């Protein structure tokens, strides 16, 4: 579509904004995040990759706390991740203040999402070139797990995947019951998808990044304890020889 | 077709003067559907052809032949979104001149004033003029009123005119039918013939819209009364 | 007693015949209730129907609109001219109702209007 | 973000801390001790006050005397021009401390010195600004341009009067009376005068508070001295 | 790199759209501006004269204040923004302080309302350069030229427009102090500065004196061809 | 992107074609078709019916997060068609407009001043060199209050209209043709004829016969006057009374 | 600082490359002037 | 001319200037008995009832204080005399748009809201009590707006000076459901119960009144109804 | 260097935008103005003579700005009627300030500021419309003035703006009389002028409006020639030019 | 200070407004004696009593938008139209008035029918077809105009009619320096007569 493609106001001759399209495929560009949805929580699990053997752990971290309930895993620009993470938090904050009670997580994507449609309409922003999921647990409403896109549409998943190699962390994901599966075991098969569609030659010395929110922590989003990881770590070492 | 870029902007005369982005927007006018306006000596009619031509549509929910006030009416060719934000200014422009003077406001001002907000959207860049002209029909001071404002936003006072496709050979049929001591009947007969002239086939009261304006105000022909006129 | 003078550096320079009759001293205290009420309608309606927004959807809705006003506002006539507002009636909803700043003391017809140039870059916000 | 700030409001709802019709809107109000420092622009009820002053023209100048003293009564603007005090201290100090910085950024514009005129008639711009609240001011700027010698006395309720004689304070009655002069006086005969009715004040007072000798002045051509 | 922006600087270093404003400069009609000693005077040529046309609605040379005075090459229409606005600006400066503006301080408004407009290429410069004369209030007399730029110097004579080179050149050659010694010998130096672009002097010539403590008097043909006749006669 | 326009008849949004076309709101139109979904919305005697098309072509989707069909006002639905982002953004502006209009004139907004000004909006975006339309179409659905069930359709353009049946998305024109069709021949459609109309033309002009879960059907009664998504359980009713006959 | 008179007719009090800010600075400018005035009108305010 | 004071371009609306000046002068004359002048006030009694298919709004004459707002809406006003005017021609303005877009004859409570949001615009400073009635779709609505925008939604309401005689008369004699002359004689007996120490009668009715037909603009016609000499000069002109 | 917007020189100092927007009015109707010992007058050609066209307001072209001026534009017509439309604002703004009427060259110059104002800041289309301007002040008598897109006035004593401008230019040049012109021998010329300059036709009294500004009795007295007049003088003009030939 | 009293009656095809004049003052502070009626047409005039800064001011601002309107539509405005014009800048001020309170009396220039006018200070018009007054003196005003007004006038009945009712009015037992001036409209002519009561 080249010709139409300068601006994210301008329409291809068969109806497609390509600015928006090119910024689906910068989410293409970083490595992968999946977040998968369970009988009783929901976890994230990111393959980060290590820049350099001088970053202090756990910076550029990609597993961010939006409220209390609610946890954000991302993709695309790092930046633009971050600039979507504040805005999360002040959508939860504001609802939070205006309504007191925690922001339901549907609630939160619609706002989000729609933010992101918002920059997918003028010549004088760009479109984000990030994509991110959501996941909460409430006793009152279940897991629940959001997908949002540089589109600006979101949808409820019960397993999502990211990045580079969503489409083959898809194809592990499906594998999976989740739908009758706990937290625990969740997590193992997490570090295990992980693990699998790393590519290891091309990218190099990744480490994991897990964390749930479910009944396992009282509603609450939390990184995985590190014994816990470690064990995930170590199953899904066994697993991929 | 791009002659250097005096083509794409509207605030770029070329280098003979023309403003070829105002006449593109008159190529707008004159592509769509057909309008009619004739100024009997006893009122005026305004006919046009409906582009919601088929059984599926609510007549009772969209229409070309508007009111602006009891004795004012619109009608258009061109494009439909522009004159119906066209048409709430107007109703307001004409509401304000009754706030303000407590008369109803006269055909030619609110031509005018009309008139002003077309001219106002082609001289700025950075937006586009309106793709419709405009057919006010009147009645003043007992004495009836036809005006056409195009997209550039000059208006002009008419006795008879057609718009829309095929309104040359429109022209010239009105010009050799036309005489100022035509009655209102007999103008609404020319002006649905002047229709039938570039008509896309068999002429329902269901894919035509009618309205004419006396002294008695503006009135749009029910479905019924110009099934009465077709049929003679 | 409103306090702020800047003086801490009141070296502000106005233009003497421009400024016209100007008295800090009353311009502190409206002249009636109503004079701020009515001075900012729109802007006061603007941010009521922004915050509304915001507190009920998102960021997103104010910002959209806030966005629209923005560009509708900005294809207009320079100063010395008066405008239509027909896109930005449109969106703030006001193309059907007349209130009283659309028959009262019309714009159209002001009494006194500026320089054109004067105008035009008091608008470029160049003083 | 980029769309707000393309929006360039700034209004309390496109920002951060909003939750009604307001709310913390970034800080609840707490901001910072100012975002900028002086060096660029940007209930007590206890203010200080003034007492007797003189001011004549001349044949070699404009000659200011005050009661004597410990307490501030002439202004020094700057190497070439004067200012006498009445009222507000602070009003005093302040608006001709500004006068000061607007008659050296005159200087080095143009290169050549302000005129007196043009000195009060700023001074009376910047105190009538702010006519009616309460500003007191009762300066009384002298000094010698292209002109000659110039005296203006200028008020903080607008007045800017031209003269060659003026007396401002509790013994003006009397001081302006005493003020048998003339506009050829010598310079030791004119030092005589303002000496005489400083003292012609204070010939019913002596020595004390807003009392000492009579801190006269003298305003040349190339710039004041203090006589005494 | 190139042209076409009013803030684009070329690799070169130039902003060219500033100069080609003061090409527009370089088309109008030569104006003459020479400061003697208690007269100063300002001349331009009337260029292609039109029969059926009021003169007096097509004049070069404007009265700013009641000592500042003006003359200008360019386009004509910036040039009476830019003079009403000087115009405007000695009032508010009187307002302001009291005292008539020295010639400096107009032409430094002046420059500074030019400079203005060679910002921010949405906008455009003025296509004018102004030869300022006048006298300060201590009674010395000034002449001084600002450009589209929005740059001013001071000159003792001067010449802006078509043929200013060519009239530059003779006062530098004939500009002394023997041709400023009385008023008649400073206009006559005028009109022979501009004698030397003018073909068929004298109805091509607009001269406007102003002597110290007097207003602007724009000279009436009939003195314009008794001063040239003067000159003729001189020229033996 | 910055900005500026883009030179060419087809390319900025505020440029005429030599024949007075606004190209990019055409291009907008194709945009509808950008999702390759039909929707189909009947006129009855006392009822309006919106049915749309519901891919879901993901096992790990949540379908229940999946629906083009919205709740406007308490009694006004609509079935969105086009990309999905910009259907939930016309969606939220149609909220809030809806909203204002029962602030200021104090009853609940008509179907056709919603669909109004939804399509004033669209003109507006039309006409500026910021704005681009959205790639949508808007089916609103509603019982008036003296007129009966309403069906208006808002398009990118900023046109809209009242229908007694309509359609949009890639099988629009096979849809239009079904439904002249049967609309010529009678119109007074209880409330189980027109969900089975729009049934069938939606099973029509795909040629597919549908399940409960293929597909979505909100409705409107001037009995029950309130927007309603039917459950699975009752779409099935409807397809099995449809297919013993 | 190199003057570059221009003509003989100019005064050259009037293109001072070199000015006075305060008592105790001085600048010397090359390159365009009429920015460079704006930089010491600044340069001139800021010390008052 | 180009003024050179003026930055920005003047806006519409209420005016403002001259309110400090007025204090002053007020507190002036006041202190001398000047007697400014004053504005006209209409205070005379003003009732309305719902009947069983429609309205009666009655009001005091020689004047005319029923307005129009609409083919199915009418208003009575007491307070200012311009106020009233002002503010109900307003309303009918805006009612006429309103209908003109939508086609459809107006609502009682789009009228209602109008005037109630106006009048709190303006905090009480315009000085018109109103007495709305009138018949939609939904039925009879009678109200009755406030100077600082409050409204009342009732069955029957009185305003003016004789307004508690007639209120008495109401409370005494008004029935749900009464036909439109036994509504027409209460509204007159509580009108002349309130002047006693002729009676204009608006009845808009239902049967009188086709909500089906689409909205047309009706036609308006308008309203408000010895010693010996020494002549020094004369002077005809024309 | 280009000519894609009116902010922008070319290397030589024209502002081309301008100069395309001052070729606008060589297409627009012959509007002619010609100064007398005891009027002004304004001779447009009717550009719009169409059969269908309605008997309009008083005059097509010759606009009322004043008790005291009139006006005469040749261009774009929308922009005209804005033009005009602040013409008249301006002369009433001046009248509510003074209490005396505008003197002529104030309004023509407050105008022209417009147009320039127009022509400097970018992104804004100049207004393709030049003026020509007739009235009486108690200043300088009785003036015309022209006007053209870019803001640039002038006063004349006879002066033709539109299509064919220079040859009635020329014509008028040759053979208007300085001082010795009175209203009657202003109108002969005007017919002569308008006549060999609108040859894509013979002149007749309906392709022509015509009106003289006078005064008398101390009142301004704008008048637009009825259409049994304009005969007459184009009959004079005739028989003139039967005599002259042979 | 006294405002004024303006006055306005009608007869058979014709109108009289009249206003006092002040022949003999030498009063001070705010100034007494100004010019209160104002010709806003051929045959259309307004009378603006109260006080003389705002008379003058609303007299100004109505000629500024009267003359645009006739520029505008090319049409001599019709009184009922001044009328509306007049109560529309009256009600634009509102809070923060115009102490003036005009009378409009003119001539319909279609079928020359009289109309007379009287607004208060925020523009409430009150249309009378027999007179209207307007000033400080309403109430004795009102009272000798009802006495002395008789239908069908004629010209010079009319114009005796308005000298007596104003004469009598701001009477007080003090015409003494008190004029009154009187306009006549007809359809063919304009009669200007200023009188003096025959006391003096």
């Amino acid at each position: 579509g080249t010709g139409y493609d300068l601006s994210a106001s301008t329409f291809s001759p068969d109806g497609r904004v390509f600015q928006v399209e090119y910024a689906m495929k910068a989410v293409e560009n970083s490595s992968t995040a999946i977040g998968i949805r369970c009988k009783d929580g929901v976890v994230f699990g990111v393959e980060k990759l290590v820049l350099s053997k001088l970053y202090e752990e756990g910076s550029n971290k990609r597993l961010f706390n939006v409220d209390r309930h609610v946890g954000m895993a991302v993709a695309g620009l790092l930046a633009d991740a971050r600039s979507l993470a504040d805005i999360a938090r002040e959508e939860a904050s504001n609802f939070r203040s205006n309504f007191g009670y925690n922001i339901p997580l549907k609630h939160l994507a619609d706002r989000v999402a729609m933010y992101v449609h918002a920059y997918t309409l003028y010549s004088a922003v760009r479109p984000f070139g990030c994509s991110f999921m959501l996941g909460s647990y409430s006793v009152n409403d279940g897991a629940q797990l959001y997908m949002i896109d540089p589109s600006g549409v979101s949808y409820g998943y019960w397993g999502c995947a990211i990045g580079k190699a969503r489409q083959a962390a898809k194809t592990e994901i499906e594998k999976l019951q989740m739908k009758e599966m706990t937290c625990r075991d969740i997590v193992k098969e997490v570090a295990k998808i992980i693990y699998i569609v790393h590519d290891e030659v091309k990218d190099k010395a990744f480490e994991l990044e897990l964390s749930w929110v479910g009944e396992l922590t009282n509603g609450r989003h939390e990184i995985v304890p590190k014994d816990i990881r470690e064990e995930a770590e170590k199953y899904a070492k066994e697993s991929l020889k | 077709m791009a002659e250097r870029g005096y083509s794409f902007s509207l605030t770029t005369f070329s280098p003979s003067g023309k403003l070829v982005q105002i006449e593109y927007a008159l190529a707008a006018v004159a592509g769509g559907a057909p309008s009619v306006g004739i100024k009997a000596a006893n009122g005026v009619v305004l006919a046009t052809e409906k582009k919601q031509k088929s059984i599926l549509y609510d007549e009772r929910s969209v229409h070309k032949v508007e009111p602006i006030t009891k004795h004012i009416g619109l009608v258009y060719s061109g494009m439909g979104p522009d004159y119906r934000v066209l048409v709430h200014r107007a109703r307001k422009l004409a509401q304000q001149y009754y706030l303000v003077y407590q008369e109803p406001i006269p055909t030619a001002q609110l031509v005018q004033r009309v008139a002003s907000v077309m001219q106002e959207y082609t001289q700025s860049g950075g937006v586009r003029p309106f793709g419709v002209s405009l057919l006010i029909c009147g009645w003043n001071e007992g004495r009836p009123y036809l005006f056409q404002s195009d997209p550039s936003g000059a208006y002009f006072a008419w006795k008879a005119t057609a718009m829309g496709k095929n309104y040359v050979n429109g022209k010239t049929f009105l010009e050799k039918r036309y005489n100022e001591d035509l009655e209102l009947e007999d103008a609404i007969h020319t002006a649905i013939l002047t229709l039938k002239e570039s008509f896309e086939g068999q002429m329902t009261e269901d894919n035509i819209e009618v309205g004419i304006c006396n002294e008695a105000g503006f009135r749009r022909l029910t479905p019924t009364e110009v099934k009465d006129y077709l049929a003679a | 007693p409103v306090t702020e003078l800047s003086a801490s550096g009141p070296f502000e320079s106005h233009d003497l015949l421009r400024k016209g009759f100007s008295c800090v001293k009353n311009e502190l205290l409206p002249s009636h209730p109503l004079e701020l009420s009515e001075k900012n309608f729109q802007l006061n309606q603007d941010k009521m129907n922004f915050s509304t927004l915001r507190n009920i959807q998102g960021l997103f809705a104010p910002l959209k609109l806030q966005m629209e006003f923005k560009a509708v506002q900005q294809v207009q006539r320079l100063p010395f001219l008066s405008s239509s507002n027909l896109s930005l009636d449109v969106l703030r909803g006001n193309d059907e109702t007349i209130g009283f700043e659309d028959i009262l003391n019309d714009p159209s017809q002001s009494e006194v209007m500026g320089e054109p140039h004067l105008m035009v870059e008091y608008k470029l916000g160049l003083l | 973000m980029a769309l707000a700030s393309v929006l360039e409001r700034p209004l309390p709802v496109n920002q951060r801390g909003f939750f009604g019709l307001g709310g913390r809107a970034d800080l609840l109000d707490l901001g910072p001790g100012s975002l900028s420092d002086g060096l660029s622009l940007a209930p007590g009820i206890e203010m200080l006050h003034g007492t007797t002053t003189l001011a004549f023209k001349f044949r070699h100048g404009v000659i200011v005397a005050a009661d004597s003293r410990t307490v501030k009564k002439v202004i020094e603007i700057n190497p070439y021009l004067l200012g006498t005090m009445a009222g507000g201290a602070a009003d005093c100090s302040f608006w001709e401390r500004l006068l000061a910085r607007q008659c050296r950024i005159y200087e080095l514009r143009n290169k050549e010195r302000i005129s007196v005129a043009a000195a009060s008639k700023l001074l009376a711009n910047m105190v009538y600004q702010y006519k009616g609240m309460g500003l007191s001011m009762g300066t009384m700027i002298c000094g010698w341009d292209k002109r000659g010698p110039g005296l203006y006395y200028v008020d903080s309720e607008g007045n800017r009067i031209s003269g060659a004689t003026f007396s401002v304070g509790s013994g003006s009655v009397y001081a302006y009376g005493v003020m048998d002069r003339g506009y050829s006086y010598d310079l030791e005969v004119e030092q005589a005068y303002d000496l005489a009715r400083r003292a012609i004040y204070q010939a019913t007072y002596r020595d004390a508070y807003s009392g000492g000798a009579v801190n006269l002045y003298h305003v040349r051509e190339d710039g004041w001295i203090r006589v005494s | 790199s190139y042209d076409r922006a009013i803030t684009v600087f070329s690799p070169d270093g130039h902003l060219f759209q500033v100069e080609y404003a003061q090409e527009a400069v370089k088309k109008g009609s030569t104006a003459v501006g020479v400061r003697g000693r208690d007269i100063v005077v300002l001349g331009v040529e009337k260029k292609s004269v039109a029969k059926l046309q009021d003169e007096r609605t097509v004049r070069k040379i404007c009265a700013l204040d009641d000592n500042v005075c003006m003359a200008f090459a360019g386009l004509t229409a910036d040039a009476r923004i830019v003079i009403n606005r000087a115009r405007v600006e000695c009032q508010s400066h009187r307002l302001t302080v009291e005292d008539p503006v020295t010639v400096e301080y107009i032409t430094r408004y002046i420059a500074s309302l030019k400079q203005r407009y060679t910002q921010s290429n949405g906008r455009r410069p003025f296509g004018i350069s102004a030869l300022i004369v006048g006298f300060d209030f201590d009674g010395t007399p000034r002449l001084y030229q600002t450009d589209p730029s929005g740059t001013y110097h001071a000159w003792k004579a001067n010449a802006i427009g078509r043929g200013a080179k060519s009239v530059r050149e003779f006062l530098e050659k004939n500009y002394t102090d023997e041709a400023i010694e009385t008023d008649d010998l400073t206009i006559k130096l005028v009109i022979k500065a501009l004698l030397e672009v003018v073909q068929s002097g004298g109805k091509n010539i607009e001269l406007a004196v102003m002597r110290r403590d007097q207003s602007l008097k724009i000279l009436n043909p009939e003195e314009i061809e008794k001063y040239v006749a003067e000159i003729e006669k001189e020229k033996e | 992107m910055s900005r500026g326009s883009s030179a060419g008849f087809d390319r900025h949004i505020t440029i005429f074609s030599p024949e007075g076309r606004l190209y990019q709101v055409e291009y907008a139109f194709k945009a509808i078709n950008q999702g390759g979904l039909t929707s189909v919305a009947v006129r009855g005697k006392d009822c309006a019916v919106i049915v749309t098309q519901k891919k879901v072509p993901d096992k790990l989707l949540d379908s229940s997060t999946v629906t083009h069909l919205f709740k406007i006002t308490e009694n006004i639905g609509c079935v969105m068609t086009g990309m999905t982002a910009d259907s939930r953004s016309q969606v939220q502006r149609a909220r809030y407009e809806a909203a204002n209009w029962k602030y200021k004139y104090g009853y609940e907004i008509p179907v056709d001043m919603l669909c109004k000004r939804i399509a004033d909006i669209s003109q507006v975006y039309t006409q500026n060199a910021e704005m681009r339309p959205l790639g949508c179409c808007m089916i609103l659905i509603g019982i008036d209050e003296e007129q009966g069930p309403q069906v208006y359709k808002c398009d990118p353009a900023g046109y809209y209209c009242g229908f007694k049946a309509t359609a949009a998305g890639v099988k629009q024109t096979e849809s239009t043709s079904f439904l002249e069709k049967k609309v010529k021949k009678k119109f007074d459609w209880t409330f189980e004829q027109t969900v089975e109309t729009a049934i069938t033309c939606l099973s029509t002009v795909l040629s597919i016969d549908f399940k409960p879960s293929e597909i979505e059907v909100g409705v409107v009664t001037v009995e029950n006057p309130k927007f309603r998504i039917l459950t699975e359980a009752e779409i099935d009713a409807h397809l099995v009374a449809l297919a013993e006959r | 600082v190199e003057k570059r008179i221009t003509s003989p007719l100019m005064e050259p009090s009037s293109i001072e490359k070199i000015v006075e800010i305060d008592a105790h600075i001085g600048c010397a400018m090359s390159g365009l002037i009429a920015d460079a005035k704006t930089l010491i009108d600044k340069a001139r305010v800021e010390t008052q | 001319m180009a003024a050179v004071s003026v930055y920005a371009p003047p806006v519409g609306g209420f005016s403002f200037d001259n309110c400090r000046r007025n204090a002053v002068l007020e507190a002036d004359f006041a202190k001398r008995g000047y007697k400014l002048p004053k504005v006209r006030k209409t205070g005379t009694t003003i009732a309305g009832v719902v009947y069983k298919d429609g309205i009666v709004l009655g009001a005091d004459t020689n004047c005319s204080k029923i307005h129009f707002i609409s083919p199915n809406i009418y208003c009575c006003g007491a307070g200012t005399a311009a106020d009233t005017d002002m503010t109900t021609q307003l309303i009918s303005s805006n009612l006429e748009l309103h209908s003109l877009s939508t086609g459809r004859l107006p609502r009682v409570v789009t009228a209602n809201r109008m005037l109630k949001q106006m009048l709190f615009r303006y905090q009480g400073y315009i000085g018109a009590a109103l007495v709305l009635g009138g018949v939609d779709v939904t039925g009879p609505h009678l109200y009755s707006i406030y100077p600082h925008g409050s409204t009342d939604k009732l069955p029957y309401v009185t305003m003016g000076s004789g307004s508690l005689a007639a209120m008495a008369v109401f409370e005494d004699k008004f029935r749900p459901d009464m036909e439109e002359e036994e509504a027409k004689n209460l509204v007159s007996e509580a009108i002349a119960a309130g002047i006693f120490n002729n009676i204009d009668l608006c009845v808009i009715s239902k049967n009188k009144l086709d909500f089906l037909r689409p909205y047309t603009v009706p036609n308006k016609k308008g309203t408000r109804l010895t010693t010996a000499v020494l002549t020094e000069k004369i002077t005809p002109l024309e | 260097r280009y000519d894609s917007r009116t902010t922008i020189f070319s290397p030589e100092g024209r502002l081309y935008q301008v100069e395309y927007a001052m070729e606008a009015i060589g297409h627009a109707g012959t509007c002619l103005g010609i100064l007398a010992n005891d009027g002004v007058l304004l001779a447009a050609e009717r550009r719009n003579i169409h059969k269908l066209l309605d008997e309009v307001f008083f005059s097509e072209k010759i606009y009322k700005l004043n008790e005291d001026m009139a006006c005469s534009v040749a261009g774009i017509t929308s922009d005209a009627n804005v033009l005009t439309n602040e013409l008249r604002l301006i002369a009433q703004r001046y009248l509510l300030q003074y209490q005396e009427p505008i003197p002529c060259e104030q309004l023509v110059t407050a105008l022209c500021d417009i147009k320039q104002a127009y022509t400097q800041f970018g992104g804004k289309r100049p207004f393709g419309v030049s003026l020509l301007y007739i009235g009486w002040d108690k200043h300088y008598g009785f003036q015309l003035y022209q006007s053209d897109p870019s803001g640039n006035y002038g006063g004349w004593k006879a002066t033709c703006i539109g299509n064919n401008s220079a040859a009635a230019v020329s014509m008028l040049k040759q053979d208007y009389k300085e001082g010795e012109m009175t209203l009657k021998s202003a109108l002969a010329l005007a017919i002569k002028v308008l006549n060999k300059t609108m040859d894509v036709s013979k002149l007749s009294a309906e392709k022509v409006e015509i009106a003289t500004l006078t005064r008398e009795n101390g009142k301004t007295v704008i008048r637009v020639l009825k259409q049994k007049e304009v005969e007459q003088l184009i009959k004079k003009h005739e028989e003139e030019e039967a005599k002259a030939e042979r | 200070y006294n405002g004024g009293a303006v006055m306005a009656m009608k007869g058979k095809n014709c109108v009289a407004i009249a206003a006092d004049r002040r022949f003999g003052i030498q009063a001070q502070m705010v100034t007494t004696d100004f010019q209160k009626i104002f010709p806003m047409g051929d045959r259309l005039y307004i009378g603006l009593a109260g006080l003389a800064t705002d008379v003058q001011t609303v007299a100004q601002r109505l000629k500024f938008r009267l003359n645009l309107y006739e520029l505008k539509e090319g049409r001599q405005i019709k009184p009922y139209t001044l009328m509306s014009m007049v109560a529309n800048l009256l009600y634009e001020k509102r809070f923060g008035p115009y102490y003036t309170e005009p009378v409009i009396a003119g001539l319909d220039p279609k079928t020359f029918k009289p109309f007379i006018c009287s607004l208060d200070l925020i523009g409430c018009p009150m249309v009378t077809d027999d007179f209207v007054v307007s000033g400080t003196c309403a109430e004795q005003m009102y009272g000798m105009c009802e006495s002395l007004w008789e239908p069908n006038m004629d010209p010079d009945h009319l114009f005796e009619t308005i000298s007596q009712a104003m004469l009598n009015a701001v009477d007080r037992d003090a015409v003494s320096g008190m004029g009154v001036i009187v306009h006549i409209i007809e359809k063919d002519k304009i009669t200007t007569r200023t009188l003096k009561a025959r006391m003096d």
